[PDB]
């Protein structure tokens, strides 16, 4: 079958810039290539077909080119409405194959996260389990790291994190990290700390609480 | 007027069979092609296969052995049936039309359905337990919506009254069950002179929970 390799897998660009996405077929596909756009939380939509023909309603800032095994999609004067994942697809033979996609996000000024830490509720401990939560809200860029410490010592396991998609209004991201441990584990230590590393500072943002307080 | 709509059981146990239906309108299956495409987290889009205008079919190489796509032209319905489902089969499934030579868009998929979420899991429908996140000029509070299945839950604060400053994070899985955190940031004033409540709704279990966040 034919493999479709798309690059870059992800891209952040400023409003007004020119974005270029590549797609390479593992074999000559003789221009039988389409590009699809999938806006956040929506179904994919046809953007370009037969390599360079724009589908109905697609703005002129979008253009496609290519031949043989090499194709590309270009967006000039990137607009906020263009944030989406883009996928190429060939229809030269069967089976049809999609490229892996390129996730396009907007650049904006760096913003430091606002960090908050929350101890487990008395109610949850009754269950025999404890969840300690650390929130990192409205930051940019997306790259961020969290380190949990208990009585001054790092705890690597039992941590799950989740990050929101880029905010359509302020272009920031927010993340929650939850450390889960047994009630016995939680009640045997006193100082709980989450340390957050982000480009906006040269030492971690630290938030803590004492179980005994 | 072209429309495609996917339907079918959005929850299936592993090793079991997935059965979905795509109902089209605005065009006839007699001169159109309908494809099934899935989107799973971390795996972009995957073409599963399709049924062509004359009833012929073609399939994704990996899925061919357990997938069958059929149609009923008289009812304008296309069907997907896939066996031996496993966790990784969890994804949003779409049907999409391509017109072939009778269309200006040739074989490109020009019309897509809204998609249907499919979760393949052995977990049973469970209502969430809701716990408070209380601080222990602005204050951030929240609620931990833990141990529910399947997705989704919706969370509002003071019935939407605090829409500004809310962050609801993607749920994460643990032992078959989902957990999600939702936070709200309000003026130090509201927190002291007004009750703050997180309203959690879980359709699948016909449950609605209201948890007031009180100071520690
Ligand atoms: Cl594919």
């Amino acid at each position: 079958d034919i493999q479709m390799t798309q690059s870059p897998a992800s891209l952040s660009a400023s409003l007004g810039e020119t974005v270029t996405i590549e797609c390479r077929a593992s074999e000559d596909i003789y221009n039988a290539l389409a590009w699809y756009q999938q806006k956040p939380g929506k179904s994919p939509q046809l953007l370009i077909y037969n390599t360079d023909t724009l589908h109905t309603g697609v703005p002129s800032r979008f253009s496609g080119s290519g031949s043989g095994t090499q194709y590309s999609l270009k967006i000039n004067s990137l607009q906020s409405e263009d944030v989406a994942s883009y996928f190429c697809q060939h229809y030269f033979g069967y089976p049809r194959t999609f490229g892996g996609g390129t996730k396009l996000e907007l650049k904006r000024a760096d913003a430091a996260p606002t960090v908050s830490i929350f101890p487990p509720s008395s109610e949850q401990l009754a269950s025999g389990g404890a969840s300690v939560v650390c929130l990192l809200n409205n930051f940019y860029p997306k790259d961020i790291s969290v380190k949990w410490k208990i009585d001054g010592s790092e705890r690597q396991n039992g941590v799950l994190d989740s990050v929101t998609d880029q905010d359509s209004k302020d272009s920031t991201y927010s993340m929650s990290s939850t450390l889960t441990l047994t009630k016995a584990e939680y009640e045997s230590h006193n100082s709980y700390t989450c340390e957050v590393t982000h480009k906006t500072s040269t030492s971690p943002v630290v938030k803590s609480f004492n179980r005994g307080e | 007027q072209v429309q495609l709509k996917e339907s079918g059981p959005g929850l299936v146990q592993p090793s079991q069979t997935l059965s979905l239906t795509c109902t089209v309108s605005g065009f006839s299956l007699t001169n159109n092609n309908v494809n099934w495409v899935r989107q799973a987290t971390g795996r972009g889009l995957e073409w599963m296969g399709g049924v062509w205008a004359g009833g012929a079919t073609d399939y994704n190489s990996a899925l061919k052995s357990r997938l069958t796509i059929t149609r009923d032209t008289s009812k304008s319905q296309v069907f997907l049936k896939m066996h031996s489902l496993q966790s990784e089969d969890t994804a949003t499934y779409y049907c999409a039309r391509d017109g072939g030579y009778s269309s200006s868009t040739l074989y490109a998929m020009d019309a897509w359905g809204q998609g249907t979420t499919v979760t393949v899991s052995s977990a049973s429908t469970t209502a969430p337990s809701v716990y408070p996140l209380a601080p222990g000029s602005m204050v951030t509070l929240g609620c931990l919506v833990k141990g529910y299945f399947p997705e989704p839950v919706t969370v509002t604060w003071n019935s939407g009254s605090l829409a500004s400053g809310v962050h609801t994070f993607p749920a994460v899985l643990q032992s078959g069950l989902y957990t999600l955190s939702s936070s709200v940031t309000v003026p130090a004033s509201p927190w002291a002179s007004e009750a703050v409540t997180c309203n959690v709704a879980h359709p699948a279990s016909s449950t609605k929970v209201d948890k007031k966040i009180v100071p520690r």
